[PDB]
RNA sequence: CACAGGGAUAACUGGCUUGUGGCGGCCAAGCGUUCAUAGCGACGUCGCUUUUUGAUCCUUCGAUGUCGGCUCUUCCUAUCAUACCGAAGCAGAAUUCGGUAAGCGUUGGAUUGUUCACCCACUAAUAGGGAACGUGAGCUGGGUUUAGACCGUCGUGAGACAGGUUAGUUUUACCCUACUGAUGAACUCGUCGCAAUGGUAAUUCAGCUUAGUACGAGAGGAACCGCUGAUUCAGAUAAUUGGUUUUUGCGGUUGUCCGACCGGGCAGUGCCGCGAAGCUACCAUCUGCUGGAUAAUGGCUGAACGCCUCUAAGUCAGAAUCCAU
RNA sequence: AUUAACGAGAUUCCCACUGUCCCUAUCUACUAUCUAGCGAAACCACAGCCAAGGGAACGGGCUUGGCAAAAUCAGCGGGGAA
RNA sequence: GUGAAGCCAGAGGAAACUCUGGUGGAGGCUCGCAGCGGUUCUGACGUGCAAAUCGAUCGUCAAAUCUGAGCAUGGGGGCGAA
């Protein structure tokens, strides 16, 4: 057992929650809830969103 | 003229009387096989469903995929405070079945099981077993010592009396649930004796059952009010033009049967009814007074069992209780019904010794991140409220 | 003997007969056409389906002209549709991808291009000695 | 196109018959390396069935809604697959003939209104039929079968064609019974129990090992146990992943109105992003038991018949069958 | 015999798109439902549980059997050759 | 929305006549509101709001377009883009 942190927003993240993504150019994107993907996806800059780690 | 292509039938005629169940408690409707060389044990218990959670473990399963893996299952946590022994009886075999000739109460009774016998409690007058209480102290209990005399001479099998402590729980209600259990025990004689002793005392549930042992479920599904054959039944929806409806079945019979038959499905209620769903399996028994039970060998957090903010539609479990993988029938806050089970387990896989590894403890009351209280904070940081 | 893989688990199947989905090898194709799937069952009304390591019976639709009007096996190695594993975790990929084999397993092509699922790799020996990364 | 009538008389069901259609027997010339009967059978001859088509005209013309498909339940056995068995011109593998058996299954598509048929692909297998040629107050209206219109052949003409082609309204249940569920009078009100009768459920395949072993000159090429998975079905559940949004919860924005800011109204929910709770999906997770009695067949002791024989008295094993749990 | 433009005319194929389908799930408004007030019509020999028999050759009533317990509410479309 | 004849200015040519930019506003032409009509859903209702209505989607829309009042033709007769 590990845990992992979220590639857009930095939260933790525990067994079994979240999902996978995988790209075409063979790069590997990790999330933790809804939300963080949906911000993803919609090519949103993780640096002006006010509630993200980073 | 034949059907022209086959298919099989939808529903099972096995459940068929489809019913709102007689009695909200579940009912048991058998015991195991008696065996006169074990010794004197219960062998049923009765508690209340909390909710479900996720736990971490590694599989031991030779020759499979996922042989030395971690693998993530569901479980179910029952919460079981203790319960009370009130009185015995016996029964006896005659040419038209079993029936009961005799049966014994204890001297005090709590106020709880006195609201089971009243519908209109509060402008009662209470009198219940006030006249029953004077047959002891009088000729010294003659009276009780000659029906315990009986039982030792003419009946074959013995049960006993319990209600549980519904005053121990978050729940509402104060009437408690009473049944009876079977004793299973090495003879008449030995199975009298212990019944007896055990009046007005707590047994706790790690005297009855233990760790990973097979047992069986019964209790009364969720209900629905008034349901049409689409979602009762399972039929194919009919097409998009259809007037008149669609959500129906096309044709109910044929001609010179002459009858609308018992086997054609047709719209009534759904759920609420009584079932029984065996071969579940305990991975743990917690006990209540101990505050670190929801910590394992590698995880050495001391944390509780109750998730962060309590159980949706539920307190918190301050009592012991039982982790049982997968589901049970059953909403929450109802009474469950445990009985050890008629089967016989050679399975290698019933034979699994489990040893859990990891146990979730986040809210599940939204998409929570954190275990406990202390290690959100170190992350958080500090808040203004925090001054 | 028929071709379908032994031990595979149970997992989401994503393309029902009809799906359209890319080639993955320098084959010449450029698109394949699902007709059918090796492991189907029977049920009235129900379409076959198959997954991410299955063999499935196909036909080219864009291509080399000599490759064209004939069927194929093929091997799916990638799906768009989330899945589970026994670990928990659920992933999908960005799009629909196969290979074109031999009846008995051997490969067509000589090389992969792009990642491919992790059981399709464990299945098919002579498919994992040519693709690159895996999951 | 109209009227008075006809079941004294046709087109559809039902009834009697079974020539034709379908299915099953008897005799034994011959075929079968040689040898009538392993597997077949000429010339002849005895039967069964009512899913083919005819013959008849008994019941309905003050009306029984007339093709096909969709949906859903049940029954028959003349058995395609599955369990256990008997034969061979049965070495193995693959096949052919027969017995007990209807418990459980029998599919996805191209063209045609089609019933019927014909090809591609999967599968253990893609067997044959009945129920008013099941099923229109259950649907659909492609075909046939009103009125409009076109062509070909026929008729001097009006017009004809089981020849081709295009467009054409599908009504009513609240009554009785049947079925699915829900209350309930009489013997005081309650709690805990027994079980007569009715219902009943599971199914099939693959991989590893046995084994490149038995068998055979070679080519080829099995099976019992054991282990792990999968197909169809059934009953529950929502920790996780997905769907739903009137939580009108928070945020973004267009038009107009309250003088501007703040805060709001209207555009039947103005529109967009995220969205807890609840419901929910082989699109998600869990679970599905073993006793008795037998049929086919193979046997034991043993007469009738001083020998022999599974049967005559008695008796052993035994199937996805039957009855119970 | 050909034919540009035009057509709520008949037919075949391709791209985009989609709950037509595999396979179903959820939400909103007005009914259905309960109450107060008002309040009709079609239809009707008498009536309303089955199996077989014979009969005008497909009975709710006849013959032989199965059986059979007051008064009632919401749905349903097998029968009354409705 | 498109832009027919007529007209103005410039360029090429021995000539006959040809190019380029504007102006002008024709047509039983075209998208599309009110009016007029009635293709599909074979939708709603079908003892209805109605003995022909309701909703969405549709055809035409400056001309063989729509319409009020007054007058004419009367049953083997009238009138009829049939």
């Amino acid at each position: 057992m590990r845990t992992y942190e979220d590639t857009f927003s930095g939260q933790r993240i525990y067994p079994g929650k979240g999902k996978l993504y995988v790209r075409g150019d063979s790069k590997i994107f990790r999330f933790q809830n809804g939300k963080s993907e949906s911000l993803f996806l919609q090519r949103k800059n993780p640096r002006r969103i006010a509630w993200t780690v980073l | 003229s034949h059907r022209k292509y086959e298919a099989p039938r939808h529903g099972s005629l096995a459940f068929l009387p489809r019913k709102r169940a007689a009695r909200h408690r579940g009912r048991v409707k058998s015991f195991p096989k008696d065996d006169p060389k074990k010794p004197v044990h219960l062998t049923a218990a009765m508690g209340y469903k909390a909710g479900m959670t996720t736990i971490v473990r590694d599989l031991d399963r030779p020759g499979a995929k996922a042989h030395k893996k971690e693998v993530v299952e569901a479980v179910t946590i029952i919460d079981c405070p203790p319960m009370v022994v009130v009185g015995l009886v016996g029964y006896i075999e005659t040419p038209r079945g079993l029936r009961s000739l005799t049966t014994v109460w204890a001297e005090h009774l709590s106020d709880e099981v006195k609201r089971r016998f009243y519908k209109n409690w509060y402008k009662s007058k209470k009198k219940a077993f006030t006249k029953y209480a004077k047959k002891y102290a009088e000729n010294n209990g003659a009276s009780i010592t000659r029906e315990l005399e009986r039982i030792k001479k003419y009946c074959t099998v013995v049960r006993v009396l319990a209600h549980t402590q519904i005053r121990k729980t978050p729940l509402k209600q104060k009437k408690a649930h009473l049944m009876e259990i079977q004793i299973n025990g090495g003879s008449v004689a030995d199975k009298v004796e212990f019944g007896r002793s055990l009046f007005e005392k707590p047994v706790t549930i790690d005297t009855i059952f233990e760790k990973d042992e097979m047992i069986d479920v019964i209790a009364v599904t969720k209900g629905h009010g008034f349901v049409g054959v689409t979602a009762r039944w399972g039929t194919k929806k009919l097409p998009r033009k259809t007037h008149k409806g669609l959500r129906k079945v096309a044709c109910i019979g044929a001609w010179h049967p002459s009858h609308v038959q018992w086997t054609v499905a047709r719209a009534g209620q759904m759920g609420y009814h009584h079932r029984t769903s065996v071969n579940h399996k305990i991975y743990r028994i917690g006990k209540g007074d101990d505050e670190a039970n929801a910590s394992t060998e590698t995880d050495l957090t001391k944390k509780k069992i109750t998730p962060m903010g309590g159980f949706v539609r539920y307190g918190e479990v301050n009592n012991d209780y039982v982790m049982i993988k997968g589901s049970v029938p059953g909403v929450k806050k109802r009474i469950m019904t445990l009985r050890k089970s008629l089967f016989t387990h050679t399975s290698r896989k019933a034979l699994e010794k489990v040893e859990l590894k990891w146990i979730d403890t986040s809210s599940e009351f939204g998409h929570g991140a954190f275990q406990t209280a202390a290690e959100k904070k170190q992350f958080m940081g500090t808040l203004k409220k925090d001054l | 003997k028929r071709g379908a893989p032994g031990g595979k688990l149970k997992m989401t199947l994503g393309l029902p007969v009809g799906a359209i989905m890319n080639c993955a090898d320098n084959s010449g194709a450029r698109n394949l056409y699902i007709i059918a799937v090796k492991g189907a069952g029977a049920r009235l009304n129900r379409l076959p389906a198959g997954g991410v390591g299955d063999m499935v019976m196909a036909t080219v639709k864009k291509g080399k002209p000599e490759l064209r009007k004939k069927v194929h096996p093929a091997v799916i190695v990638r799906q768009a549709k989330p899945w589970k594993r026994f670990d928990g975790v659920f992933l999908y990929f960005e799009d629909n991808a196969g290979v074109i084999v031999n009846p008995k397993g051997e490969m067509k092509g000589s090389a992969i291009t792009g990642p491919v699922g992790k059981e399709a790799a464990e299945l098919w020996p002579r498919i994992a000695s040519n693709a690159g990364v895996v999951m």
